[PDB]
């Protein structure tokens, strides 16, 4: 009915979903063969939203897997849950972006965009009414930040109506990951502020600080860092997949939060988060799960929450909970932290409660916030972007591909107007 | 005979209707599968206002479930109450409006409004005594506001003279969820003044205060809050579903309680509303709970009743109550002077006593008490509840926040301006009449 495809592009977003589909497989009781083994039909009555059942119940995920090389194809294919994906969707090229935007946008990405465009068309023809798209890619690299950038510019020609979830990792102030990382940011966000509806700026740096303090894990496996990205995304779409006392789709999560057609740059949060041995020694109350959500520890990005203001507080609570204690404490945070909110927007808390917790807990909280300290995310990169344009370095990897110099400065003016709009209401 | 139709629009329409029709199966002795046991025929005395007869005692509810989302409707189509309702009375939607007006006033509603008005007319042509409408809605919902205003815009064209009743939830000034609820409450007040006979409001918090103190329920949720509202719903119907000495129909409620056709918005109250243990150490008389009606820990909207001015206070009693102390206690209310009237209305009283005491839900938190009062009190504390919501709407409107959802859905921005001058004189009229 309400149907959503999930598209992965670039080496980052290809392995995020590879652990993320597993939880979606396990929350609904299916197998790598797609065999339904859920005991209660609560895991079946909304199985259709991410799946297209065909020929005796082998559910295929509504997923598209795109790469510029066959390197990341076989690793997902031979890895865990490799037999579940449809081999019709395994569309790829033979180039590799080499961390170059105009290769991923103009040169090499312009060839492979036509093949999956019909694949976007094909699964959307077999449904009654689409709902919106979710997209995992990168903003630091070259493949996902160059090819997935152009894909959103052609979805609006097909479907100018629905919503666009563009989940992508962002640079950190501490240690840069790639050399052209400020180049891959300003040129991407130039297209992200044009035709997208939400981005979740997840820092790679602060995810260790989550794991180093709460999880206390000395050996961060990349399966485990995306596992904390996995449980964040499954809590967002819990209303469309499970009943409860209050349901809230992705459009209701959209319409409650974004106040102006640019300011939709949100950071996520999740509670509870701790190691193994601290299970019994703390309390599973509404009050203990409340104050964890509003700490700098729970900030998945490396921005300071007491250097901004919460505009729209989204509380997606999961589990059998008492509504009044939710109604109690969401009042109590504004009686404590009235400076920490925007002042002219009253009643900043939006609450959506499904009565089903995720697997592994008894009561959880999925937070998405809007701090105006995310203005500093675009303050720090606009200087690093203009750190190398003043010396015109690496121009022969872009103009040699055929990039305009004004393509930098047009993005550079719209980058600096963006932080003026957080400044408008702060 | 007399037959009343119910309409359930929005998710608040779904589960409140999942409690009220659940409660009526207890108070008439009807099994939830659809048929009746033969023991409850003598209890079934004039139950014809809601339940058509079919084949052999099989009683469909004259009820319509309207939703733009198929999720919570499937809860009805999973539980025990699936076989009770009629399938073509269930009309579902597919794409959600997400608490937006023109998404619920134009987009998904106009593809489904022609299907449901037939099902109105298919059922109402059986009636020879069609009295009124139970329409349940919210104030901030997409179909709670956008479709509800459009629905009442069309039934007044169809039926007109016949009555209507609206039940809804007053949005709290402190604790509420959706940010567009100051927007849509101004929108659902705009064109529903002309197209609604009466509309009632309750607070989430004003339920909670009696739940924590008197019920001693320190984990309440939307399960038990539906039961408490449904007792107020059932107490109005006890004047119609049974044979009382001095009772009242739906045309008479609006005739007493509407002094002027714009100010027609009273609220509710219920007492005794306590747990099962505290009624043991106390003999609740008539003068006990009637004096409990007019204290601010008993109103169902969290506001200041002493800063409001009572204009027409309506009283419906249930259980074996003698009228002597009734004629004393209401006079004993008048011996107290804190209950303020207006200078022109001393005679704004309504007397209603039914023989049947309220019967409590099985497995619930209530106690079997013979005496109960459903207090209805139109007052000028509604105006003080207008100013707390008119403050929220205008300041977010001044910065033009969240306008970029209302634009492209087939909606104009000058309609926001006309509702401001519309609601400004409304709260003036409480002070003008008062
Ligand atoms: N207490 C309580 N309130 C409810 C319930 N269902 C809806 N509401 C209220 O309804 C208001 C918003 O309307 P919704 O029900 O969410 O949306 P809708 O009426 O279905 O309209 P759409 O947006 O078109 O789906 C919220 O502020 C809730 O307070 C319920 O089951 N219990
Ligand atoms: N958390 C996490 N981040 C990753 C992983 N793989 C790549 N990244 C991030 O992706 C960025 C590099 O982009 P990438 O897609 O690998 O380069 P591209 O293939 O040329 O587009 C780096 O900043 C990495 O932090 C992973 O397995 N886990």
């Amino acid at each position: 009915m309400r149907e959503i495809v999930h598209v992965q592009a670039g080496q980052c977003g290809n392995q995020i979903g590879s652990k993320f589909w597993e939880v979606i497989s396990d929350e609904h009781g299916i197998q790598p063969d797609g065999t339904f083994k859920g005991e209660t039909d609560l895991q079946l009555e909304r199985i259709d939203v991410y799946y297209n059942e065909a020929n005796n119940g082998k559910y295929v995920p509504r997923a598209v897997l795109v790469d510029l090389e066959p390197g990341t194809m076989d690793s997902v294919r031979s890895g865990p849950f490799g037999q579940l994906f449809r081999p019709d969707n395994f569309v790829f090229g033979q180039s590799g972006a080499g961390n170059n935007w105009a290769k991923g946008h103009y040169t090499e990405g312009a060839e492979l965009v036509d093949n999956v465009l019909d694949v976007i068309r094909k699964e959307a023809e077999g449904c009654d009414c689409l709902q919106g798209f979710q997209l995992t890619h990168s903003l630091g690299g070259g493949t996902g930040s160059g090819m997935g950038t152009l894909l959103i510019s052609k979805i609006r020609e097909e479907y100018p109506d629905r919503i666009m979830s563009s989940f992508s990792v962002v640079p950190s102030p501490k240690v840069s990951d790639t050399v052209v990382e400020p180049y891959n940011a300003t040129l991407s966000v130039h297209q992200l502020v044009e035709n997208t509806d939400e981005t979740y700026c997840i820092d790679n740096e602060a995810l260790y600080d989550i794991c180093y303090r709460t999880l206390k894990l000395t050996n961060p496996t990349y399966g485990d860092l995306n596992h904390l990205v996995s449980l964040t995304m499954s809590g967002v779409t819990t209303c469309l997949r499970f009943p409860g006392q209050l349901n809230a789709d992705l459009r209701k999560l959209a319409v409650n939060m974004v106040p102006f057609p640019r300011l939709h740059f949100f950071m996520p949060g999740f509670a509870p988060l701790s190691a193994k041995g601290t299970q019994a020694y703390r309390a599973l109350t509404v009050a203990e799960l409340t104050q964890q959500m509003f700490d700098a520890k729970n900030m998945m990005a490396a921005c300071d929450p007491r250097h901004g203001r919460y505009l729209t507080v989204a509380a997606m609570f999961r589990g059998r909970m008492s509504m009044r204690e939710v109604d109690e404490q969401m009042l109590n945070v504004q009686n404590k932290n009235s400076s920490y909110f925007v002042e002219w927007i009253p009643n900043n808390v939006k609450t959506a409660v499904c009565d089903i917790p995720p697997r592994g807990l008894k009561m959880a909280a999925t937070f998405v916030g809007n701090s105006t300290a995310i203005q500093e995310l675009f303050k720090r990169i606009s200087e690093q972007f203009t750190a190398m344009f003043r010396r015109k370095a690496f121009l022969h990897w872009y103009t040699g591909e055929g990039m305009d110099e004004m393509e930098f400065t047009e993005a550079e003016s719209n980058m600096n107007d963006l932080i003026s709009e957080y400044q408008q209401y702060q | 005979m007399r037959e009343v139709i119910s309409i359930h629009v929005g998710q608040a329409g779904v589960q409140i209707g999942n409690a009220c029709w659940e409660l009526y199966c207890l108070e008439h002795g009807i099994q939830p599968d659809g048929t009746m046991p033969t023991q409850s025929t003598n209890e079934g005395e004039s139950f014809t206002t809601f339940f058509s007869d079919t084949g052999s005692g099989r009683y469909v509810p004259r009820s319509i479930f309207v939703d733009l989302e198929p999720t919570v409707v499937d809860e009805i189509r999973t539980g025990t109450y699936k076989k009770l309702f009629h399938p073509e009375q269930m009309i579902t939607g597919k794409e959600d409006a997400a608490n937006n007006y023109a998404r619920g006033h134009y987009t998904v509603g106009k593809e489904l409004i022609d299907t449901v008005l037939d099902r109105i007319r298919r059922l109402a042509d059986n009636c020879s005594g069609l009295q009124g409408f139970f329409v349940f809605h919210s104030f901030g919902g997409g179909t709670g506001s956008g479709f509800t205003s459009l629905l009442m815009e069309r039934l007044s064209v169809d039926y007109g003279k016949k009555s209507k009743l609206e039940f809804s939830i007053y949005p709290a000034p402190q604790v509420s969820t959706a940010v567009v609820e100051p927007y849509n409450s101004i929108l659902t007040t705009h064109t529903t003044l002309e197209h609604s006979d009466c509309a009632f409001m309750v607070d989430n918090e004003a339920i909670y205060d009696i739940c924590r103190r008197n019920l001693d329920v320190e984990r309440p949720s939307y399960t038990n809050l539906n039961r408490i509202i449904s007792q107020v719903v059932s107490s109005i119907t006890a004047s119609l579903r049974f044979d009382g000495a001095l009772n009242v129909d739906l045309n008479e409620f609006q005739t007493n309680l509407v002094p002027y056709p714009r100010i027609h918005f009273p609220l509710a109250a219920y007492t005794p509303l306590i747990s099962a243990e505290k009624a043991y150490h106390e003999a609740l008389s008539v003068s006990d709970i009637t004096n409990s009606c007019f204290e601010p820990a008993n109103q169902m909207v969290k506001c200041d009743p002493r800063h409001g001015k009572y204009m027409a206070v309506c009283l419906l009693y249930r259980g074996d109550v003698v009228p002597k102390d009734v004629n004393t206690a209401i006079a004993a209310i008048k011996t107290k002077r804190t209950i303020q009237f207006v200078d022109w209305c001393p005679t704004g009283f309504k007397v209603g006593i039914n023989y049947q005491p309220p019967t409590v839900v099985p497995g619930g938190d209530l106690a079997k008490v013979p005496r109960a009062v459903c207090m209805l009190s139109n007052t000028t504390a509604i105006a003080e509840a207008w100013s707390r919501l008119d403050y929220k709407f205008d300041l977010m409107y001044a910065k033009r926040a969240f306008v970029h959802w209302y634009v492209g859905e087939g909606m104009e921005e000058g309609e926001f301006t006309e509702a401001r001058e519309d609601l400004a004189a409304l709260e003036k009229d409480y002070e003008e009449v008062g």
